[PDB]
């Protein structure tokens, strides 16, 4: 949150559309890490088709600019909540307020000129505590075409690669859900007939957390899919 | 040359103390002071979470039925414990909880030389009446701060960020001491501000045998 | 803007000093008495220079 | 595959090798000047202050 | 009002308060502003213009 | 080894013509297997050229007498 | 864990005499700041020597006063006085005579030996008398003592350098192993009066911070 705001930042959140804002009010009957349950009071139920509310909350998934938006929810189990008010934060939200920063504890002063003409001299404290770290999901596509002398396979065997780079993939050419795949490795074992498979783009690290399979109809699967 | 002797130690809270250095010569109190300051704040020995081996998690951007918090805020809270390990380097703890309530430090069935010194220390919330996690927590000593993209294998294994360093915060004072017949005569108040996994007079000591060490080049 | 204002406030006197009407004996004995606390760095005095 | 060595050769081609540190806008002639490089661990290229 | 907001805790009245260096362990020889300013980090990382 | 060539270009005193002379020195003790006439100090081809300049023993002068001793010398060489 | 690596003096190479400039390596990561500003707080104000504290001029008893034949001030003699580098044994503290008749620079060899007490450099000069029948004598005091003791602090009064030394300006800069990123090289450097060398008022400060880290080291 920001020490020092302006109360706009209530407004930004809430009618942003990123957090999940309660529709009536009621009790959070049971809260999760991607879901959350009102059970709302009586005077708030219609007659018919009265039950309950389920808010389901959106998980890591990649934004346009290949950061992460993620809703985490700010109630606890068993707290009453009232009608339009902020049950999850989005990205970069602190209780229903819009923090797009840090708390930093500055100082004003000319420091061996390591902040010359308009550079920072930040402390190794901030990095300690991962205050600015951020996560930047990417997807990466490896497309398969049809063109002359046949199609293209997607088997986990690569001609002139040994087993060392092939150790991450599974049977069906696809990584594991959850690999440490650094910049260089292999994600999709891809060939043409006569190797262009899928790598991880040069000095970039990573952790697979999303692997979806499109087939065009005719193919019938392979079994990864 | 009158030299120093430690005189006084006043733990006045569980974490943070107050040793007394006593006498010191006109100058030589700012010169220990400021060198101790630096060398407890760099180069203190300590142990952190490495690794952490959640059972049904394969990353840490996932998240588990039951559980109120991302499987990541899980690993920063983890990457936020004390522990003061005696004989060992190297100790892989666990811990298995079920049923609604908080996951404090004190469900870590510990070892003997293990000694959780914030047994309060929130871990995560479970908010279902059968929902058990198992985490394998892995803790090592060390020095300094060892990021995980920086350091030297299976898809459970969450690499998890340490910081062996028991302290947090270290201010000194010079000050005129009580002697019976003389002046400029110093006495140094080292405020520090630990975790709670070290003791003062251990880390002061060490701090002192590691620049007598480092001076030992000439 | 950084080493002129270093340079502006390291070359320049007050009426006033820590020390100021001791003489110095040159520019190294000045640097040693100004890192020593003994002198500040704004006084104003009568070193010996080549 | 960035071995143990190839560091240490890479401090020989680049010992006394200047290289040309040019700005978008090269209004004049000191926009383009040459430096002899300092290897650093980071991926932000140091400049003098005074240039 | 922010004067007397910061009187209210025990700050000095002034903004600035004594730092000292971390290095040499000596008073910077003038009152510096220490406060908390709400830095953001943009997205023009080093890594993506390598 | 070298910072400034100021020194080496009041020795030959165009500031261009230097560059030339340098490089054909600097080329002679490189691909071909001539040596230099000052202690090299782990340094490239172009910083001893420099500093052989700025020692006085070498100028486009020189650098032909040389190569012309040693081109009549390679035609005696025949016999 | 507690393995550090330990510095060596790489090169101790000296310019000429008492101008020696000490560089160690490598140092752990922010200890040459540490070792630098420790040592030069240590050289700069705390090390045992003997310097010229008091003299009192036979003629003179003010400060702001001029001897006739002596072309210079009497504040530029008690520059020179305090120049005046000395080495004194066990006696604490002595007086020294400074007679001298005629036409001729005053050097510092022409002060009374007075024994085990002995001048370093007794080229130093100290009043140029340009008359014949002018003639200058004091007594000067000179006292062993720790640090820089300011005349402002306390017959006339001359600040005295007990301290041997004359600069010390450290310098850290960094310096790569052979597989870590980032360690430390310290560089110092120091000059003296003579009457000490440098690389032996290195190690004297170096043992002087050793031994006051004794009562509280683990060995």
């Amino acid at each position: 949150k920001p020490l020092v705001g302006t109360g706009m930042e209530r407004a930004v959140a809430v009618d942003s559309g990123v957090t999940a804002v309660a529709k009536r009010g009621g009790v959070v009957q049971y809260v999760d890490a991607s879901r959350i349950v009102i059970k709302v009071n009586e005077d708030e139920m219609y007659p018919g088709e009265a039950g309950i509310d389920i808010y389901n909350l959106t998980k890591y998934t990649r934004s346009n600019q290949n950061t992460c938006i993620n809703q985490m929810p700010c109630v606890s189990l068993g707290e009453p909540v009232e009608r339009g008010d902020v049950l999850a934060d989005g990205p970069s939200t602190d209780l229903g307020e819009l923090a797009l920063g840090q708390n930093m504890r500055v100082a004003f002063m000319p420091w061996n000129g390591y902040n010359f003409e308009d550079s920072i001299l930040v402390s190794e404290r901030v990095v300690q505590e991962d205050r600015f770290t951020t996560i930047h999901i990417q997807e990466l596509a490896c497309v398969s075409r049809d063109t002359k002398l046949g199609p293209e396979e997607i088997t986990a065997d690569i001609p002139n690669v040994g087993e060392a780079a092939l150790s991450k993939l599974d049977e069906s050419g696809i990584v594991y859900i959850g690999a440490e795949v650094t910049g260089g490795d292999i994600l999709v074992g891809k060939v043409t007939p006569k190797d262009s498979s899928l790598r991880v783009p040069n000095g970039v690290s990573g952790t697979v957390i999303d692997v979806q399979v499109f087939t065009r109809d005719g193919v019938e699967k392979d079994k990864r899919a | 040359f009158l030299k120093p002797r430690l005189v006084d130690i006043e733990q006045v809270s569980s974490t943070h103390a107050k040793v007394t250095l006593e006498p010191l010569e006109r100058g030589f109190g700012h010169t220990l002071g400021n060198a101790l300051r630096r060398i407890l704040l760099s180069s203190m020995p300590g142990c952190a979470v490495t690794e952490v081996e959640i059972d049904g998690v394969l990353h840490e951007y996932s998240t588990k039925e039951g559980v109120q918090e991302d499987i990541l805020e899980i690993l920063l809270n983890l990457k936020g414990l004390a522990v003061r390990v005696q004989g060992k380097d190297e100790v892989i703890l666990t811990l298995n909880k079920s049923g609604i309530g908080p996951v404090t430090a004190a469900d870590i069935t510990h070892d003997g030389d293990v000694e959780i010194v914030k047994p309060q220390h929130v871990i995560c919330h479970l908010t279902d009446e059968n929902a058990s996690i198992s985490m394998r927590i892995k803790v090592q000593r060390g020095r300094g701060y060892v990021p995980a993209s920086t350091r030297i294998r299976p898809i459970g294994r969450l690499l998890v960020d340490a910081c062996y360093s028991p302290v947090e915060r270290i201010a000194y004072n010079v000050e005129a001491a009580r002697v019976e017949q003389r002046t400029d005569l110093d006495k140094l108040v080292i405020e520090m501000e630990t975790n709670g996994t070290i003791d003062p007079e251990e880390a002061i000591r060490r701090a002192a045998t590691i620049l007598a060490e480092q001076l030992e080049a000439f | 803007q950084d080493v002129v204002l270093g340079l502006y406030y390291m070359t320049r006197d007050c009426v006033n000093a820590k020390g100021e009407g001791m003489v110095l004996t040159g520019p190294k004995e000045a640097e040693r008495l100004y890192r020593s606390g003994l002198a500040s760095l704004h006084a104003r005095v009568k070193v010996r220079i080549t | 595959r960035e071995e143990a060595v190839v560091w240490d050769i890479l401090d020989e081609v680049i010992r006394e090798h200047p290289v040309l540190l040019n700005r978008a806008p090269t209004l004049h002639r000191l926009g383009i000047q040459a430096f002899e490089p300092v290897l650093i661990e980071g991926k932000a290229i140091q400049l003098h202050p005074l240039v | 009002e922010i004067k007397e907001l910061l009187k209210l805790g025990d700050l000095p009245t002034s903004g600035q308060i004594r730092l000292y260096d971390g290095r040499t362990g000596e008073q910077f020889e003038r009152p510096v502003t220490v406060g908390y300013m709400y830095m953001l980090k943009l997205n023009h990382l080093v890594d993506d213009k390598m | 080894a070298r910072v400034t060539v100021q020194d080496a270009v009041e020795k030959i005193g165009n500031r261009f013509d230097l560059v030339l002379v340098a490089a054909r020195r600097a080329r002679q003790m490189q691909v071909g297997g001539k040596d230099p006439l000052v202690p090299e100090e782990n340094d490239k081809t172009t910083v001893i050229a420099l500093r052989e300049i700025e020692e006085g023993l070498i100028n486009n002068q020189i650098l032909d007498v040389r190569e012309r001793q040693e081109q009549q010398e390679q035609e005696a060489a025949e016999l």
